[PDB]
Parts: C-alpha cells; structure tokens; sequence
C-alpha cells in the first residue's frame, strides 16, 4: 500500500470452457491430487516391452487375416477367383436377425476416426494346398474395374506367380489415384458395400478407394490322383509404408461395442 | 523359408518403380491438410462431449444434487446396465445409454492394460433461476470400491441448521479428499484431472464395458446445488472428457466386435 | 516441460520440412515420463507423437 | 514492332518532365492519410458484420437452435436460392438475401482459384430473459458432403432424460470434430478458425455463387439454447466474417458482371 | 499453496468482442484443428506461378478495355472523335429494362472498396485500319474541360501522333491536380454520370477526376478507294504507375452479382 | 491441451471506464483505422513555419 | 512469426520513410507460408503487403 | 514510442529537478511525428511538452 | 522464497529420482523460518517435506 | 521506486536480522520525496519506517 501501480493496462479476454479443440494446448486444470506434478511413467512397468502402440503406423501396419476363398477343380485359365477393393476400411459381419456383428481390421481400426486416408495397402496371400498342387495365379490391379470376361496381359499391372515357390506372398498396391486424398467410408458404411465379391468384380474407381486387386488363374491346378481336392487362399490384409489418415471426423459416432437387441 | 509367418511378408513384384514414394513428399501438408497426424495419444488430448445430466430429476426442495459418476466414460449403446430405457426390436424397452462414442471409449477395448489419469470438463449450460449462487465441485473417491453411476440429492431447506450441517457432512466434499470448487454465477467450469491412485496396482482391465453398473476406481462426486422452482429445469451439466498426461494403454490384442445402429426412441 | 509460453516455440502441428520423421519409431527410456523426457531426448519433432 | 500486343504498351510523349512524381514523395502518408494500403490481403483482415440469426424463429417450447452456414459468407442480392424474399419489379416476390456486401465476396468472384481458412465472429446481441446460463458454440462439418444453409431446433424439455439425450446426440456438438463452447452470460462470442480440410482439393471454385443452396466444404454447425417466453423474441446472433492467415487466391480472370440496386422491401 | 503471491495488483481491461478495426493486431482465435499451428502455404501449389495477386497495383495495372469509337470519312480538322474523364471508374452499362449489367475495368475493380485515389491514369489508343488510311489524331488533356469547337494548339497540353508508324500508342495523364487526393464516385455512382461522350466533351473539374483526355482530328483519313471505310479506335485503360488508393469506405455496400429480377 | 499451466494466480483489478484524469498514462483505445499506429505528423505541412 | 508482442516491433500501418517500397513485388519462395517466412525473408516492411 | 510499461521510465508530472528546463522551446525535425520521435530527440524532459 | 513463478522450478510431488532421500531429517537452523530457509539450505528436494 | 513487483524484494515487514537498526533516526535530505529516495539512501531495511 506504499506506491501506486504504473503499470499499463492490458487487455485480456476470458477463456471460461478453455480450448477443447486443439491437441497442444496447455491447459488451466485443477488434478486432484497433492503434488501439482503428479505423473506416472508410460513404459514397460505394465509386464511389456516398451513400445509405443499409439501410434497410427503402429496399429495399422499389423498384419491381420480379412478374409478367405476357394480355388476350385473346374477353375480354368482366365477364371476369377476373388477382386477385393484397395482401400482401409476391410471388415466382414455376421449376421443373425437381431444382431449384426461387425469384425474389423486392424487397418480398418485404425482409419475410423477419420474421413481422408491415402498411401498404399499391403495385401497376403496365402494358399493352402499340399506339395503337389500346382499352377500359376495372377494378380489384376485396375484403377476402375475388370471386364466381365477374360482380362489381357497388357492394358493392366499384373504379376503372375508361381506358387511352386511361393505359396504365401504378400502384394502392396500403392497410391495411383487423380487426387492425393480419398474419402473414407467408415466402417459405418462398409457394411453396406461389397468390398469382396469372389462371383464378379468389384467397382472401385469410387472416391472411396484405390482401385481394385484380382485374382486369376493362368494355369490349371494340378492334383496328384483322382480324389476332390479342396484348395483354398487366405486374404491377409495391412498398411503400407505410404500410409497415412487426416480429418478427424464422424466415422465412429454411430458404433458400440453393444448388440443390437 | 518364411512359410508360415505369423505376420506373414514375402514381397513379389508389384507395379512400381519407386518404394513408397508419398514418403518422400516432404512439403505434402502444406499443399492439402495443413497437419499430420501421426499417433493417436496426440488426437486423444482433444475434449468430446459425453453426456449431460439434470440436476432436478432427484429431489424436491432446495437441495444439493450429487452424482457419482466414473472416471472413464461410459459406453455408448444397449447395456444390459444402461443409465436410460430405449425402445428395442421386439417393440419393448431395453437398457439403453444415450452418450456419445469417444476416441477413449472407441480405443479402450482394443488394448489389454490401461493406467493413467484422466481430464474432465462440466460446462453447466441450460436455463436457470435468478435467486442462485451455486458452487458446482468436484471431489475424488476412494481406491478401494468402485461405485457405480448413481444420483443423490442432499435436502438443505430443514428447519434446523444441524439437519443442513448433516446434511452437508454426508457429502465428499466434506472429506480430506482432492476437491475443486467453483461459483456458477462466475466461472460455471471445473476442468479436473483424475490422477491414478491404486492399491498396488499397475494396471487395469482396459476391456471392462461395465463402467455404469460398477464404476472404476478413477470416480469422481460432482455436487451443485438446485431449487424445485421452474426454469431450473432446463439446468443441467455437461460432461467432457479427455485424457491426461501420463496415460498410455497396453498391447494391442485386435479390434472388438463392433456394432453399427442409430439411437432408439428413448422410452 | 513445464515451461511458460511452450506453445510458441514448437513447430506444433504440421510440416515443419525436417518433420517428415513419422517413419521413425519413438523410444521410451526405461522410466520417463512424458512431460520433461523424450519429447526432449529423442529431438525436436518429437511432438507430433503426442509428447 | 509491339502492334498487337494483348497487354499494349507504346509510350508516346506526355506532359510530364517527370516520370512518376507521386512516388518520390516518401512522407506523403506523414501529411494526409497517416496509413498506406498497398494490398488487399492486408484490408481482407478486418471484420465485417455479415447477417444476424433469431433463434426464436424455429421451435418451441426450450429448445437449443442450431444453425448449419457455410464458411464462406453468403452473397448480396437477388438469389434463386436466397434465404429470405422481397418484393420485386413485378410488384411479387423472389428469393433475396439480406447480407451484406464483404470484400470478400466482391474479391471472390473475379479470381479462378480459392484456398484457406477463414475466422468467424458471433456476437450474440439482443434482449435476453433472466434466466438464461446457455452455452453458445461452433463445431465443424466433414468435407465429403456441403450442407445447405439451414436451422433446426433440438427439444430440450421433454418428460424423459433419455429423450433429451438423445436430441443431445443428434448434434454435431457431441463428435469428434473441432468444437469451441462459451457460455453467453460471460463471453458470449466465438472467434473461431475454420480450417482447409479437403478430399485432396489444392483449390476450390472462386466464382461459385450459390452458398446458400450447396454450402462448401468448409461449414460450421452454430448452437444456442433458447426458451419461447418473450424477451428472447430479440434475441440473436451476429456474424463477423474476416479472412484466415493461409489465404489465398488464384488468378484474376476480370470484375465479373455486377449490379447495382438498394435492398427492396422484405416479404 | 505453501507461499503467498506477492506479486501487484495488474490493471486489465477486458476485450470480449476483439478488435474488428485494424489489420495487423494478433488476435485470439480458437481455430477448429488439431494443431494449433495449423497452416497451409500461398504458392505455385495451385498450379500457377506462385505471384502476389492480391495487391492493389497487380490488380489495377491490367490493362483491359474500356471502350470504342469511331473516325468517320466525314471528319475534318477540329473534329472531336471522343471524350472522356481521367479517374479509375471506367465502366460501361447495358440495360434491359428490368436488369442493367455494369461491366467493370480492372482498374474500377481494385478502387471500388476504397474512398479516395490518386495517381496516374494510362490510356491505351488502338486504332483500327488499313495501311492506307493515314492522318493525324491529337490528345487534349485539359484539367477542366474543353470548349464548344475548335480547341487551340496553345493554352492546352495535346501531342498529335501520326498514325503511320504507331496505330496503337498508349498515353499516361500524370497528376495535376489542386488537392492531393481526389474523391472516388464508385461503380454505384459511376453509372449515372458521362464518362466518355464521343459527341460532346465531358465535364471535368470535379473533385472527383484529374480532368478530361479529348481526341481531335488534325489531318483527314486518306482512303485508297471510293469505298466507304469505317476506321475505328479502341480506348484501353490502366493505372499508371503512381496509383494510389485510401480511406476504405461504404463504395460496394449496394453491388452484388445478381440481377434485379 | 498437453500440458497443465502451473503459474502462479495473478491478482487483477479491472478497469473498464480507464484513466480519464492523467495525462500521461498509455490507453487500451480501439482506433477505427486499418493500421494500429496509424499516426501523422505535427510540424510545417500545413503551410507554417514548425513551431510548436 | 508467432511471437510474444509482435505488433510493438512493426512500423505497421504508414510511411516508415524507408517504407517507401511500394513499388516493389513480394517474391513467395516455393512451399513459403504466411507467418514464419517473407515478412522476414523479403524486408522489414514486407508488413505492408499483409504478410 | 509504443513500448512495454513507459510510464514507469518517466519523470512523468513533475520536478525532476533537471527538468526546469521549461523555458526551452520545442524543436520539431520537418516530419516529426509525437510517437517515436522528439520526446527521444530533444532530450529526456521532453515529456512534460506533451510528447 | 517468494519468487515469481515457484512451482514450475519445482519437482513438487514426486520421484525426482534424486529425492528418495526420504528417509533424511530435515534440519532447522535456529532461527529458522519456512519461506526463505531450509527449502535452499539442505537442498533441492527438501520440498516433498512441505518448505 | 515505481518498480515492477516491488513487494517480492523487500524484507518487508519483520525481523530480517540485519533490521535491528531500530534505533536509528531517518534523515530525510533537503527536498527528499518519498518514493525515489530515503528508502534506497539510508539503507536497505529503510522501508520499516514506512518508505
């Protein structure tokens, strides 16, 4: 109560509710605690080993079993086995009148809290056959959508593997669209589209997705005696190196963890 | 000869020259986004609303309204121990959750361990009387039992002035645990922060749905006084939720089964 | 850390041309914390991490 | 011998021994105007009041008014898609809006290109009744689908709790997107920041009209508690739009066609 | 809470709404996104060349066309060909009764929000012809304005250009003005006043022009033939390179671009 | 929203009216112009000799 | 750039006498935003152009 | 000129015993603003002419 | 002491791996106060006992 | 003075052990103020005397 203060006035304009939008913020909160830096560790005092699975590549990039199809006796050259959409959002429901359960992906956990996706998608093939089923597959990328009949060498990417060698291999389908951003369907809208067909081809060319990946055969499979013999192929799916995810959105607003009743 | 992988990888020759060139894109988010996002403990820091809750629905009178809710947000469909009653498909009611689907909720389930504190945010909008001076606080519970989401009102028009005071001595604000207080009339935002306090603990169980009809260890007792006259009941609180600083979750053991409905008509 | 005025010295969103390290992984210390730790031991960027 | 050339130029002797004198007159600003203005990009940064909003025009009862408006501000005159309608020269109606005329929608037009974020301001001037503790806030839209201009009113007043949460949930308040809440009796203004989020846009069209009828890709959902007693007849909401820090725009194809009238009278 | 704030006490004042005047101020903002630092770039990422635009002289130095005349068989020496007003506002109106489209110089584009200027106005002249037509033309500035018949070499600033070597030629009237800063009509004033009258001359001396630029007939048009043939002149304008424009005002709180209906 | 602000509360005293009766104290003045210093001169531009 | 008082530090509105470089164009460099670049890249009075 | 706290760096009302000094006419330079200019130019106690 | 800004200096709670000398008692000078005492005369971590 | 947080750097109210001096008279030079002066002339424990 000896001076007078001198100092400016300053301008100010109150923060009541804060900033609840930005991520970097630091923030005027009261913890309830004793000490005012109360903290814990984040580390490998859980039971684990120390790393962070936060991470969006961390939990996208898991290699993670989408889905299966057969390779039949009759199947002859220039025959689809299964075309698949390259895109996130690979899930797969079952219904039953009441419920419809909903199992997804790790990439397509990962990509539903938000509406724009780009990168490449990584897709594994693994055939189960004995030592001497033989024959050559082959694996159509095409930005829109395949003919309804045979498929020619040029005028597509294709491959063409040998699965002497290499029953189980893995194909990465990288970005080769006119934008540099595509929408994601959330998987609020997956379970309304076909995202895997093994009938027809699927449509991509969408917004949506990245084109399509198929699978055909070149040559016949080849059977050590007279018996039935079942072949099928597991499609394992996954992120790429290129991929990434931005605006945060709605995708997740209308999931639960619930069923229907 | 990598056969039988169990996260498989045998690269063949796909259509590209280049390796993963959006990479090598370095000025990508100054031409489309503006921003990356990399991790989700980056994107769980930003507030979503949860649920509101209506101070007079519990009592009558002056009184003092008390709800014992989680420290983690409560899951957003058909529980079998859900807060409110929905109309379901065989035309009946079932117990129903009418809150919002957080990132926290969604990435829970997902992981097996889970610690750390939690940030909270009651907003107190609505409508109210003239004749209030309410201070809205918030005040930690113990370690030991979980209590569930539950409702109280304190009555604090009796007569004696010792049946006020015991009213007021029934209540966790009164106790030597962490409180806030704030003035409605002037501040109306808490913004708290529950720390993690455990019996020995390290973790706990990230996949545990049951958070209405149980309640965590992290709960917390939100109390503000109320009056039985009209335009008080369009007062109500609103909850944000959030994610502290020294939270992580544990390993990643897939995705649940997710389930995919709009709300039903609450009955 | 705990510091005043921390948001103005982060490049805190965004590019930020040598930024382009999402490919690399983050290292936690055996028990470091996350507010005066890594997003100081591993570099700069180490804030589009969440640290 | 430059005869055909698109730009011209051929400088024939004028009446000037001097070249360009207003420019050697370094303290001319020091005399006259006290400021210089040499672009535009530096006046864009000044607010201007755009339109005003009742939120007692759509429901009953107490209710909480959201408005979805592009980011964009609307443009002057005559529209076919225009939010209000006045008397024209036929001595009937069409559609007409009431809005002023910004600097950016006289700038837009006339550039090919468009890109950046873009600063609103809501006021939330008026009469008010006393018991009013509402929260007034903006929250993003997705950038997959434009949303019109339009108004909706969300029941708040209804016997059962779940059925106000569930109108609570019909809100774009409740997502993930970017939200900023005030609470009106003690701030009562926004100042938000919409940001260019776009499906791997490097532009948008400049010359596009009709906001009022599509919206673009950079809307905002604004919400207001209101009652339907009296005194809150007169209570609304002014926007002030100004112009981000990322902003740009593209090439300059020519003024468009413009026209020159004062508001008729509003029907 | 162990020790007491002694710090003083601070004089503020609160700013709710902000500051909505100036253009330079920081502002606090809570922008919808993630990072708080969220911002994209202004360049060539567009697909153009990466240049400034939005300034006022980029913008006002375009030179676009403004109008046209005529130089008849029958004009003589002292024969006014057009007439019209040195100031940015150079429009032109096409009515139909119940709509009237105002199209717009770039140079009354960039002036419009604005309530003064000042500067230099240049005028490009593009004469229209055959290499047969030859004569002279001459350009009379006058500050206030030219009488009702022959204009005298003395007593007015004119040039007189042959048309052999130089049909097109552009022409800078510099500021000669009492004051230092003229008023600014607007586009919505603009299109009731005479601004180019090709019969008379317009009325300069206003407070709101830098006077008026005539074209006179000093030699007649040499023709080839007995044909009749009508020569034309374009008038083209642009700022020069003095242009300046301040005090932004109320000049476009009437436009819009939509018609009357 | 990373990390918690853990200054110090500041006392403060509001002052919307301001200080109307010194002559030498700065002033939190909305000026109506486009540039915050907007300012011009005192000196010989209006015809005179300069002196104050 | 995002700093603690910036407008105290600009001439910001006028003549600044060597702020008579009206005549000059402002130069973006190829990925240059508006904060933390030409206002000072280019001169002290790339503040007249907005930057 | 514009700076942080000015006031406190005064003489501001009075005395100072150097400034009896009012008996001294003010020079103004031939674009003399009040800001950023005399009150440093003259001197110290040019503060008390207004500037 | 009463300085400005106290408890960002602080390790104010915790392990501060260094301050596990709680099994040290703290020493009062004989005239000893709370504020601008033992809290800076036994050391850095003599806050976790309340100076 | 006039001193920004002027409170912080006194002793300000109490024994300061060197503030024993109680017994010494003030001498206040021939046009000494009260603010800019005695307080930072005599001594530093000057201001228990109430400047």
């Amino acid at each position: 109560s000896r001076p007078a203060v001198l100092s400016d006035i300053q301008p100010y304009v109150p923060r009541y509710c804060g900033n609840l939008a930005n991520s970097d913020a630091p923030e005027t909160v009261n913890k309830l605690s004793v000490d005012s830096k109360n903290e814990l560790i984040d580390t490998r005092t859980m039971g684990l080993g120390g790393a962070d699975e936060l991470t969006i590549h961390s939990i996208a990039s898991r290699m993670t079993f989408w889905r299966q199809f057969d390779w039949p006796e009759s199947a002859v050259t220039d025959t689809l086995l299964a075309s698949m959409s390259v895109q996130p959002f690979c899930i797969d429901t079952v219904t039953a009148s009441p419920v419809t359960e909903i199992h997804s992906t790790a990439l397509a956990f990962a990509s539903a809290p938000f509406e724009t996706w780009q990168g490449s998608i990584k897709f594994h093939f693994k055939v189960v056959c004995s030592e001497y089923h033989r024959g050559r597959l082959r694996l159509v990328y095409n930005p829109l959508t395949n003919n309804a009949g045979p498929v020619a060498f040029n005028q597509v990417y294709s491959t063409t593997i040998d699965i002497s060698n290499d029953r189980e291999f893995d194909y990465e389908c990288k970005w080769t669209d006119i934008r540099a951003w595509n929408a994601c369907i959330g998987i609020d809208g997956a379970t309304s589209a076909t995202f895997f067909n093994t009938a027809a081809a699927v449509t991509g060319g969408t917004p949506f997705d990245n084109g399509t990946l198929s699978v055909y055969v070149v040559n016949e499979l080849a059977t050590p005696s007279t018996a039935a013999a079942d072949v099928k192929v597991q499609v394992w799916v996954s992120a790429g190196d290129d991929f990434a995810v931005a605006v945060p959105g709605v995708g997740l607003s209308q999931l639960s963890y619930f069923q229907q009743q | 000869d990598n056969s039988n992988n169990p996260v498989g990888g045998n690269p063949i020759d796909n259509y590209g020259t280049e390796h993963a060139p959006l990479l090598k894109e370095d000025n990508q988010y100054l031409v489309y986004q503006g921003e990356r996002i990399v991790s989700f403990k980056d994107l769980l820091r930003r507030y979503q609303y949860l649920n509101s809750y209506w101070p007079q629905e519990t009592g009558s009178g002056f009184r003092y309204y008390t709800l014992d809710s989680p420290g983690m947000p409560i899951y957003r469909g058909w529980d079998p121990n859900g807060i409110d009653q929905g109309q379901d498909s065989t035309a009946g009611n079932s117990p129903y959750n009418f809150c919002s689907m957080t990132l926290l909720n969604y990435l829970a389930p997902a992981f097996v361990c889970q610690r750390g504190s939690l940030r909270h945010k009651w907003v107190t909008a609505g409508a109210r009387v003239n004749s209030t001076a309410s201070v809205l606080s918030a005040t930690r519970h113990g370690v030991l039992f979980p209590l569930p989401l539950a409702e109280t009102a304190h009555p604090l028009d009796n007569a004696l002035v010792g049946d006020r005071r015991s009213e007021l001595q029934e209540m966790q604000r009164s106790r030597l645990n962490g409180t806030a207080i704030t003035p409605v009339r002037l501040n109306n935002t808490l913004e708290i922060e529950l720390p993690y306090y455990s019996i020995g603990q390290r973790f706990h169980a990230s996949r545990f749905l049951d958070l209405a009809g149980t309640g965590d260890t992290q709960g917390v007792e939100i109390a503000c006084e109320i009056s039985d006259g009209g335009n008080d009941a369009n007062y109500r609180l609103d909850q944000f939720v959030s994610v502290g600083e020294d939270f992580t979750l544990g390993m990643f053991v897939g995705a649940p089964i997710m389930y995919f409905y709009n709300d039903p008509t609450a009955t | 850390e705990f510091k005043h005025d921390g948001l103005i010295s982060k490049p805190a969103s965004a590019v930020a041309k040598a930024a382009d390290a999402l490919s690399m992984i983050p290292y936690i210390a055996p028990y470091a914390k996350a507010t005066s730790m890594v997003a100081d031991k591993i570099g700069k960027i180490a804030r589009i991490f969440g640290y």
